[PDB]
RNA sequence: AGCACAGUCUUAACGAUGGAUGUCUUGGUUCCUACAGCGAUGAAGGCCGCAGCAAAAUGCGAUACGCAAUGAAAAUUGCAGUGACUGAAUCAUCAGAAUGCUGAAUGUAAACUACACCAAUUCCCUGGGAAUAGUGGUACUCCUACAGAAA
RNA sequence: ACAUCUCCCUAGUGCAGAUCUUGGUGGAAGUAGCAACUAUUCAAAUGAGAACUUUGAAGACUGAAGUGGAGAAGGGUUUCUUGUCAACUGUGAUUGAACAAGAGUUAGCCGCUCCUAAGGGAUAGCUGAAAAGUGUUUAAAGGGGUCCCCGUCUCAAAAGGGAA
RNA sequence: AUACUGACGUGCAAAUCGUUCAUUUCAAUCACGUUUAGGGGCGAAAGACUAAUCGAAAAGCCUAUUAGCUGGUUAUUUUCGA
RNA sequence: UCUUAACCCACUCGUCUUGAAACACGGACCAAGGAGUCUAGCAAAUGUGCAAGUGUAUAUGAUUCUUUAAACAUUUUACGCA
RNA sequence: UGUAGGAGACCGAUAGCAAACAAGUACCGUGAGGGAAAGAUGAAAUAGUACUCAGGAAUGAGCAAUUAAAUAGUACCUGAAA
RNA sequence: GAUGUUAGGAGGGCAAAUCCGCCGAAUUUAAGCAUAUAAUUAAGCGGAAGAAAAGAAAAUAACUAUGAUUCCUUUAGUAACG
């Protein structure tokens, strides 16, 4: 058999059954079973297992520029009332 | 020395030296004032400005007086009119001088400078 | 070029007319930039910033008008209301925290602690 | 393959735009590139 | 085990390495405690923040001779003093509700 | 203008080769001190944009390497270009304004820019006139109130 | 930037070797080798330079189960024009599927998109500490009608069905 | 994929190439989509197969598992020495 | 000092093994890195301070505040061990 | 753990966090995942190799030339051994 | 008990070092191994906070008794369990 266990097997490889995943961006969406391997996309839960430290750290808060949290920092320190400003000239 | 608020490390001071905001850049672009002027203003040292007249006290260019051309905040170098140098291709530019190496004769007067002098005296 | 206070002077029709004028000019620069011409390219940044100033001033005035419209009457629209931490919003009032039963009120009023000395 | 998906097509066009060499003027004031035959996008 | 060596009594067979703690904060912690009480006293006008305990007996055959600071005066001693529970809270004397006031001598 | 032996091995001198050693060091390291939660009022994460010349981590979000405001405050500059003699050029602070598409993600969907339904909607002017197919709302569970039905 | 033998503390403190770890480098060696697939020649042009670039003339071969056309998967600007030769194109190289600058894919009717299937995901329930395991099965639920009569939903075929 | 135990055996190839040979209308072959998952599946049974992985896949961790056993275990002089 | 000579002598080092020049095993070469440590408790040794006592524990205190994260102090039946 | 200070009888680019850096990146794996190599010219390049000659060009040389210094020319400190 | 895009509100998810719950192993030790051991540890699923939980006696004592909680020094490597 020319599709044999070894080199011959690799020629019949076509048709990727994993894709990108919108809630991941790291290639991990199994198309056939409609499920992300990495972030668990069809589930609300994000699949954040604790048995790998490397996996645990390589996505975290402070990966994604933190579009509200970054903005929130310093405000806590300042303690201005909401809607308040500096005074005019 | 006594305050424990600010680090005594080499490391923090250097980082602060390289990452300076503009007011800090202005502070470390100050030069010592002329002797009668120091008495006049009650002020040791002043931040350099565009049309100032300095005397050079250090390097191969020492003892030369002259007006400041351009100030380079980024490399922390002032340029003075009579410290020209020709380059590899013979283009003439001004030698950049760190502000430690110059003493200020006639400072330029302007509204901001007046406010600084009023603050100092 | 244009400066905020001059825009704040303007009425809403006048401010919008300026906004529209800037868009048309901005488009002309953009067309010019798209063409092989290099005549006015740097000015586009300034115009984009000018447009930004117009919009910020108009939006601030509109926001103030909305605040003026919903002066008091207990409820502003949701996201015109106080945005604060979810926790802080959830939190029990100090006024309510302070309040206490009649027997507690009697205890507090009758028996506060006092300060003292010795010989 | 021959037929395409709008998301895929956009990302591929992005990757192509990113690929092209650095402005020479930037060096007067280039670490990463892909070549299609020996490096695939891994998608 | 070998030679003249006594049998050991260590318990380091369990994973102690994440169940161990070393105190390097001691003297600074002591300073912080001092600072906290000093700040508190000063805030109270410099008035005492100290609590006056009853004298009470130490227990059983071993310590029956000895006497120490107790939990609180309680009603019979307060009644003998002519002081109310509310007064006892108001002033620096220590408070209780279930320490019996025992024998006459105490 | 002559004369050398060759090859192989060894020695010294001088170079190539190589990146050790030495010297640094806006980094790591451990400790101590200090504060310490974000989210349907839409977080974290992810995309997609956005630089005058601009690919990138950075930065920002359709007003997009910043807008406004305050405090500093005269430069900027690789080229082009933009200002001064102090709401302009530059910083820092940052409370105001703004914050695409997503994502718990929540109208039904999803290898889809696919598809419902109910409100058509916005601006300008001082009680009216103009624009635009545009913009919202409508998930599941719970609770209080109300409703009309079912003892 | 360097010492202390004056004294004394401290230590990630002394290497030839571990089929040591890591990095560089030799002898082996200008050697093994560049042998599937019948074959090239002449002249000219280009250029610094031509066995293997281009043009022409010959000779030949593929021989409709084609090194010919088309399309699916998969790849993704590899396309195309205009330049071009540091490195690459296991020989040469002016060539190039390399590098540089641009250009370029136009749909009421072709596909997808729509429909249901094998299937999958849920609601209704019910279990299970939860996580999950199940899926009309002990339901007060989408359509048609002058207040009445019907009804589990939802995604799933780029070769089935499917207007043009 | 039977044989030449052919060529090849630092390959054209971690199973290729040549010649020979079996199969060719059905228990047929092919595609795509789909199902069943790890002491589990699935198996015209060979412990076969389940992504160059199998008498128990891959990934990560308990873990620096354990090893009476193998290997290695770094300057000098002097003294006593099995 | 280096350099060849010449007379006489001169077997691969490490290694496990009673025994390796071995037809025993490891080593193409060079550079850098590269292996009895640390904690707990115990023992003897020797130094040191005190002695029928000893240690000062948690902690308190101070005219102690870059270095102070240590140093200094402890208004007569606490506890360990003896 | 996040953020902010202050530290050191710590490491000094094969070490120290995997990361002194455009590194949780490149790159590899069907995927879960796995995961690097990678700092230094000079005081000053607003001193970064002008000019000439020989070269098709690369380059080379110079009576020419910056610098204190170019067997200091950006694969730039020092530059060991093989 | 239904039904409501009725009017007003709330929950969902993320992040996890320390915190609180559940659910919950084995490598390992005994030079074997079964009880014991690892260990009410790891992984899993949940909930919180700047600390959390715990806490005002259905308590300890047998004294001349003590008198909510938490923490340290200790009892103590002891009673006890095997």
């Amino acid at each position: 058999g020319k599709a044999g266990k070894g080199t011959g097997s690799f020629g019949k490889r076509n048709g990727k059954t994993h894709f990108l995943c919108l809630r991941c961006g790291k290639r991990s969406y199994h198309l056939q079973k409609k499920k992300c391997a990495s972030c668990g996309y069809p589930s609300a839960k994000k699949r954040r297992f604790n048995w790998s430290v490397k996996a645990k750290r390589r996505n975290t808060t402070g990966t994604g520029r933190c579009r509200y949290i970054k903005t929130l920092r310093r405000k806590l320190k300042n303690k201005f009332t909401e809607g308040s400003t500096p005074k005019p000239k | 020395k006594f305050n424990k608020q600010k680090s005594s490390s080499r490391r923090k001071m250097r980082k602060a030296h390289f990452t300076a905001p503009a007011g800090l850049r202005r502070k470390i672009m100050s030069s010592k004032l002329s002797k009668e002027l120091r008495l006049k203003y009650k002020t040791r040292s002043l931040p350099v400005r565009k049309d100032d007249e300095v005397l050079i006290c250090r390097g191969h260019n020492h003892g030369r007086e002259g007006k400041v051309v351009k100030i380079n905040r980024k490399r922390y170098k002032i340029y003075v009119e009579r410290v020209t140098r020709e380059k590899v291709n013979g283009e003439s530019t001004f030698i950049g001088i760190h502000p430690s190496n110059v003493v200020l004769t006639k400072l330029k007067v302007d509204k901001n400078r007046k406010k600084i002098l009023d603050r100092k005296a | 070029n244009v400066k905020a206070y001059e825009l704040r002077t303007l009425k809403k029709k006048e401010l919008l007319d300026k906004l529209d004028e800037l868009k048309k000019e901005l488009s002309g620069l953009r067309i010019s930039k798209a063409l092989g011409n290099s005549a006015k390219n740097s000015k586009i940044h300034g115009v984009r910033k000018n447009v930004a100033r117009v919009l910020t001033v108009y939006n601030q005035k509109r926001k103030m008008e909305l605040r003026q419209l919903y002066k008091n009457k207990k409820f502003k629209p949701y996201n015109l209301r106080k945005k604060l931490t979810k926790n802080k919003r959830l939190q029990l009032s100090p006024k309510q925290k302070a309040a206490m039963t009649l027997r507690q009120k009697k205890k507090v009023q009758n028996f506060p602690q006092r300060k003292y000395l010795v010989v | 393959g021959s037929i395409k998906r709008f998301r895929l097509k956009q990302r591929l066009g992005k990757c192509r735009r990113q690929n092209r060499p650095v402005p020479h003027w930037y060096r007067l004031k280039n670490t990463k590139r892909r070549h299609w035959r020996r490096t695939k996008l891994g998608l | 085990v070998a030679h003249n060596n006594v049998l050991p009594n260590v318990h380091l067979h369990k994973w102690w390495q994440h169940r161990v703690r070393v105190n390097f904060s001691k003297n600074i912690k002591k300073k912080k405690r001092r600072l906290l009480r000093e700040k508190r006293r000063k805030a109270n006008g410099g008035t005492p923040i100290e609590k006056l305990h009853p004298i009470v007996h130490c227990p059983t055959q071993r310590y029956n001779f000895r006497t120490r600071l107790g939990k609180g005066f309680t009603f019979e001693e307060l009644k003998g003093a002519g002081l109310t529970p509310r007064a006892a809270q108001t002033i620096g004397i220590c408070y209780d509700k279930r320490r019996k006031n025992r024998s006459e001598e105490s």
